């Protein structure tokens, strides 16, 4: 997971 | 959390400028989750704005994004026909999107005169009891009025008008007005009249019970 | 590229129903599907989210506890049951695929389907009655007319309307449905044709019901 992949991890939290 | 967006409805001339105000009742989780959705009716939502001031791929120049943190706006610029739909902010606070209320964008643009028809109750609507007569006025901007006389005598109730869409090509309208009534009210008469009338001119369009 | 969610119908107060959300055209393979219902007239609401990738749901408030997402990728789809119904879940759901762009664009919404209509209540549906749309028989003409067709008296509204089996589009007018003092919905289609020696015909379906009917359209009410 890049910059792009994290915060939308970081957002849905995965 | 809560977009509370402003105005609820606009309207606007073509080649105008229309602004919507999205108000979060909290910060977003950030800028890059906050977009703005194109909805027109019958159709889903569209992306528009993406990251609060991106233009997504394929959308045109005349849509802005600005804001952060809470305030948003969104900024349409040379308004067309094509652009009449309704707008929704959507902002992102982590596990949970919020839409706001929407905004309807109504654009002015060039007057038309409308063309009416009117449809006789089918061969079989009187066994049923019921008749609906239905009318039409096609191809139409500045919103009309329909008035519904029975043999000279205006009709003031059974009536329900329906109204598409605006066109995306020329800002035009298209209604449909239905005058249901008693099969023994519509053999107490002959004439029955559809008048649409566009500020102070009318268009007629009649039929006699006689003949259809 | 393209996405269809099946599943809505008329259900009962209190009743459950299951809404799938399969794809033709791409797959749910490691990408977020978020479920938006939208009431009759009314704005979006954002409800849940899932997460194909490892299973991840999310729920709004008001389906906490009484929805659930599913992500069966057995023919790739995605699943949404919902539970203990009641009046305030009626609306058109749709179902959203991100990631199908590059970079941040893909956070958003990019692939919608059509939406699938969900009625909660207690009304019994009942199919339409199609009727001729012609003009009055003493008329004048021309190379041109406009035929159409009334559809009255029908509960449950997702009907679809269509001409010639769906070959006549051009020039279709179909009116939005109008909620009568009854309960019961109605609208009307029009088109215009040249006239010639082709069968004009209006395929009126309520899914509701489960009924098709065909309505051939008289140039004239003769």
């Amino acid at each position: 997971r890049d910059k792009v992949q994290k915060e939308y991890a970081l957002f849905y939290k995965l | 959390q809560v977009l509370t967006q402003t105005p609820s409805a606009v309207s606007a001339a073509v080649g105008g400028t229309v602004t919507i105000n999205c108000q979060a009742s909290q910060s977003v989780y950030s800028d890059n989750w906050l977009g703005w959705y194109q909805q027109k009716p019958g159709q889903p939502p569209k992306l528009l704005i993406y990251a609060a001031s991106n233009l997504a791929s394929g959308v045109p120049s005349r849509f802005q994004g600005s804001g952060s943190g809470t305030q948003f706006t969104l900024t349409i610029s040379d308004l067309q026909c094509d652009d009449a739909a309704t707008y929704y902010c959507a902002g992102g606070f982590s596990p949970n999107w919020a839409f706001g209320g929407g905004t309807g964008v109504v654009v002015d643009g060039d007057p038309v005169a409308p063309t009416v028809l009117i449809f006789p109750p089918a061969a079989d609507q009187v066994a049923t009891g019921t008749v609906t007569i239905v009318c039409v006025a096609n191809k139409y901007f500045p919103d009309v009025t329909v008035t519904w006389e029975v043999d000279g005598t205006t009709q003031t109730t059974g009536i329900e008008n329906s109204k598409t869409p605006q066109n995306s090509a020329d800002c035009t309208y298209n209604l449909s007005s239905t005058l249901t009534l008693t099969s023994t009210q519509y053999n107490s008469h002959k004439e029955y009249t559809c008048k649409v009338t566009q500020g102070t001119t009318s268009v007629v369009q009649s039929f006699n019970r006689g003949d259809c | 590229q393209e996405l269809v969610e099946s599943g809505g119908g008329l259900v009962q107060p209190g009743g459950s129903l299951k809404l799938s959300c399969k794809a033709s055209g791409i797959d749910f393979n490691n990408c977020g599907v978020t479920w938006v219902r939208q009431a009759p007239g009314q704005g979006l609401e954002w409800i849940a989210y899932i997460y194909t990738g490892l299973g991840v749901g999310h729920y709004a408030s008001s389906v906490e506890g009484r929805f659930t997402v599913s992500s069966d990728n057995a023919q790739n789809a995605v699943f949404l049951q919902m539970t203990s119904l009641t009046a305030s879940d009626t609306a058109t759901y749709f179902c959203a695929r991100d990631g199908v762009m590059s970079g941040v664009e893909g956070y958003y919404f990019n692939l919608w389907g059509p939406g699938t209509l969900v009625t909660v209540s207690s009304g019994q549906p009942k199919a339409p009655s199609v009727f001729p749309l012609a003009p009055c028989c003493g008329d004048t003409p021309s190379s041109t007319v406009t035929l159409g067709c009334l559809v009255k008296g029908y509960l449950p509204e997702p009907v679809t309307v269509t001409w010639n089996s769906g070959t006549l589009t051009n020039g279709v007018r179909t009116f939005p449905s109008v909620r009568q003092s009854s309960g019961l919905y109605s609208l009307s289609s029009v088109v215009s044709v040249t006239s010639s020696s082709q069968p004009v015909t209006c395929n009126v379906a309520h899914p509701a019901t489960n009924t098709k009917v065909d309505k051939t359209v008289a140039p004239s009410t003769c």
